[PDB]
């Protein structure tokens, strides 16, 4: 048993910035790299940001690339995502999920393991 | 933390980590060409290993990621086997009579890679 | 990204296919597409991973293998708990990681 | 020009550029034997700093930009005051102590940038 | 196939295939003193000619390509008589006078290299 | 006196695959380098790939770039190209050519010097 | 790509001469250019290559040069024998290796 | 004070050339790099070419990044460009400028510190 | 590129901002903001540089800030030798360096 669980805030002005966290448990948190992924209030899924396991290594949707910063601190096995300028096309629940990489080293995933519930966040 | 070798008894993903700690220590007229003999070695067997790395194209490198595939008789093992289970000991016993297979396969990617470069200027 | 819009349906015990369909530099090349699953309101679970393998706790009711450029979720003894959403999703190579298709209702009859 | 160590009194941005004129001059038996210890040590000489930067990912360089950033701390200065007025002597003395924690700071930096590159492959 | 210098009689271009069978053979006190001295020499010539394809910018290569126009004054031929018909002994002889010219020539358009790839970061 | 003789089938369904080659004599076949030029049933030429003469590089035209492979085997003197998926828009006389590239060690080519007379492929 | 559309074309005895005009990143930067002549119904064959030079086998009465981004193939005592299409083509840097023109039609008047 | 003058033709005809040079005096030469900045007939500046103090490093506007050559004499204290094929678009008041770069051994610039009085250039 | 169209004006003595607004990946990201002024028939004057520098001469009256993707500049003692056009620039990055606002004319009431 593992959890994911997603906190931060849920209504930003467009225009601001918003920073949304995952605490996570059960499992070694520096063993997995881990990601983020959006749901549209109307629609599907869409991938955002990977993080390595080591935090050193970053990758984005060019829709955000500009705009996102995907942190990790592998002490208190938790993630973060920091959303600046924001747009009415941000509006998601956003996911925090564990897989997407890999460390070359290991076995290879490309794939999500694990979800949270998911932060909802609303651009007005 | 650790010191010379002191990762001699960890998995093989656990060392590789301290790469530069080994590397670092590899460096009455009788009693002077003792002497004079043991540090002749010591810098005959470096270059040795180095002028190896550079034909296979990892010259400067503690790590080098090459073009040659891994055959599965040289060990039928997954990665989390070797790089989790296995000491680094451990691993050069159970591949050291592919040793020269694979040096052999190294210097030949290195030379097709070198002409295919040059070709390409 | 990846296609397949419709609803799919199906009586208990019929089996049922989902489709993914995508491109030659996607789908066609990388033996990466998982599938999940999600029920309205949860977060999605992982049934299918690489292309026919499924995580510890998944049932064999679910299998799936893909064709050309072409994938597809297989759902065999059709259950009244497998009405949720399906998506599948795709590695499609460095630069642009993941694609999603729209994901498919699943409704049991 | 200047031949070896012509530059010594000129300041480090004039300086710096004369660097392969520097680097090229680093190359009865109680006689044999003093000369071979000066020979051997020579070399193991050469040899320790060419070690020193392959670790620092400057191998085969003579100028090498790292990235690692520089602490205030070692030395406050604005690069027009170190590379127009000062000498590499004088900059030498003053951040002589410094210099352990550069290099324990690029050997780092070096290890995190390598293992980096191999996940990307 | 051949082993070492087999290639010698070969044409420049059918020869320098082997270019890792000639490198990889580069590696009673008076009899020590004698001895001590070939091995100490046979290193430092192997250092030399490291150390200079290093400051030409050539370092960890059997084959390198650099940014230098060749004079016809040093040779007025074509690719066709150098490479087909050509052995390297030849050559050598050849253009022995211009060996030093071109050195020099390769070691200062590396200058240039590197101090203008300092610029741009 | 050269030759070249382009072989392969000149009928297939669009989405389907197809390999064409080409026998060479009369030269030293390894010494050249070797191209595939398309002629449309009623229009001009086109280049679509390039072979170097050891094999280990290639080159293709945007066209064709994720769709055809070009190889080579130097033991028994012919070319292939592998089609695969196959447009309407790829109906055309294949010719098998000498030339293209060069080695970089001799003098360089940047033409074609040999023809074969092509093989005729048709999507219907 | 290249172009000259036309058809050309003149009498026994008298000379023609068939454009080839084509950008600066292509023609106006690299010495390559070639021509080719095909019959209907035949492989082509090289007339000329680089800029200038004709292969053993073609006779002098083929000749060419460029100037700018526009180069030009002459053909000086004109032969009801060259009744072929023309066709000009360069090389045109790495990534985009070749180009060629449409070609043009030797009429023999 | 620091003079910097332009000279050149000023009148060409489209598809030609030109070439415009300018002399600096009073400074160091060799100690900055300098560009080139058009003032169109009616509009604002546009940034057109750089180059580094030493000469080797050349940057241009895509505008013009196939068709102009800059180029630096530091015997001379002077800067040229050369100018090809020319078009209407590019007539204007080319302004030689001090500035632009930096030498990354030195405190940076980005900006321009000494503006010339500016060529006329105009195409017919 | 950078923006900011209309006139500005003022009467002596008073204050007058002239904007110049940019996006992310120029402006917002580098720090070097220049400013010129320019009266209509003369070489452009450096003002500011930098972000609030200015160059030894240019006087107190003339200084400058940025917040967000917005950069401005602020004359304070406005003076009928201010009656110059004001230009921004920024430095955009590696392969596209500089790009250049339009500039506004500021007309002393
Ligand atoms: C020695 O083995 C134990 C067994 O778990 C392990 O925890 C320990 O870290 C090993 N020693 C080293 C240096 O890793
Ligand atoms: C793997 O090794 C076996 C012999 O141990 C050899 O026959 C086989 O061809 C090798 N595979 C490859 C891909 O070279
Ligand atoms: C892979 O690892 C498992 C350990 O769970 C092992 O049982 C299996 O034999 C390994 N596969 C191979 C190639 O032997
Ligand atoms: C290999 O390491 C993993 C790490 O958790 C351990 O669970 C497994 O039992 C180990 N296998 C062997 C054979 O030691
Ligand atoms: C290596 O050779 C020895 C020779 O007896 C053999 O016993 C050993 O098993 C070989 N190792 C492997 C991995 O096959
Ligand atoms: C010595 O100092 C003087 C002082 O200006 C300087 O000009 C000269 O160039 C210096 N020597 C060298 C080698 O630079
Ligand atoms: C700079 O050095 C001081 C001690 O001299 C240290 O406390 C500080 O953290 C260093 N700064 C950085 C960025 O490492
Ligand atoms: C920068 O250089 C000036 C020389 O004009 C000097 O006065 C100032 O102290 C320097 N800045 C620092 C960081 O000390
Ligand atoms: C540093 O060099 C500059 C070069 O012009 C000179 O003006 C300045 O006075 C020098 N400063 C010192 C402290 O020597
Ligand atoms: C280096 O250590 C010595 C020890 O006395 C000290 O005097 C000197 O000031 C130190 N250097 C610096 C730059 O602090
Ligand atoms: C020696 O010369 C003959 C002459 O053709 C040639 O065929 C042969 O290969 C040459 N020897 C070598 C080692 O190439
Ligand atoms: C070629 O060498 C001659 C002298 O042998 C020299 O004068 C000439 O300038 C050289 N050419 C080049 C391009 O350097
Ligand atoms: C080029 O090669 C030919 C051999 O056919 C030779 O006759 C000619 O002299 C060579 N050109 C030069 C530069 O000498
Ligand atoms: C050079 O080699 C070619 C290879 O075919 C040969 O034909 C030619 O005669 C040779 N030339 C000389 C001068 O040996
Ligand atoms: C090299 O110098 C000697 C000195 O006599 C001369 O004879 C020989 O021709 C020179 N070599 C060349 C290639 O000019």
């Amino acid at each position: 048993e593992v959890q994911l669980v997603e906190t931060g805030g849920g209504l930003v002005q467009p225009g601001g910035s918003l920073k949304l966290s995952c605490r996570a448990s059960g499992y070694t948190f520096s063993s997995f790299a881990m990601s983020w992924v959006r749901q549209a209030p109307g629609k599907g899924l869409e991938w955002v940001s990977l993080i390595n396991d080591r935090g050193g290594l970053t990758f984005y949707v060019d829709s955000v690339k500009g705009r996102f910063t995907i942190s990790r601190d592998n002490s208190k096995n938790t993630l973060s995502l920091q959303m600046h300028s924001l747009r009415d096309g941000d509006t998601a629940v956003y996911y925090c999920a564990t897989g997407g990489m890999s460390s070359a080293l290991q076995s290879s995933k490309y794939y999500f393991d694990f979800w949270g519930q998911g932060a909802l966040v609303t651009v007005s | 933390f650790l010191g010379f070798l002191g990762a001699a008894g960890s998995t093989m993903g656990a060392a590789s980590m301290t790469l530069t700690v080994q590397a670092r220590n590899l460096l009455l007229t009788v009693w002077g060409i003792k002497q004079l003999q043991a540090r002749v070695l010591a810098v005959e067997r470096y270059l040795r290993d180095q002028q190896l790395l550079g034909i296979w194209g990892c010259s400067g490198k503690l790590i080098c990621c090459t073009n040659v595939p891994w055959n599965s008789s040289w060990s039928n093992r997954n990665l989390s086997e070797i790089w989790d289970n296995m000491t680094w000991l451990q691993w050069d016993k159970e591949i050291s009579n592919y040793t020269q297979i694979i040096y052999g396969l190294l210097e030949e990617s290195q030379n097709q890679q070198e002409k295919n470069e040059q070709d390409l200027l | 990204a990846l296609t397949q819009p419709p609803s799919v349906s199906g009586s208990p015990g019929q089996s049922v296919t989902i489709s993914c369909t995508g491109t030659s530099s996607d789908i066609g090349s990388y033996n990466y597409v998982s599938w999940y699953q999600q029920h309205p309101g949860k977060a999605p679970k992982l049934m299918i991973y690489d292309v026919t393998q499924r995580p510890s706790g998944v049932s064999d009711r679910f299998s799936g293998s893909k064709s050309g450029n072409t994938a597809s979720l297989t759902i065999s003894g059709l259950q009244a708990d497998d009405e949720a959403d399906y998506y599948c999703s795709a590695y499609a190579g460095r630069q642009t990681f993941y694609i999603f298709g729209g994901g498919t209702r699943l409704t049991v009859l």
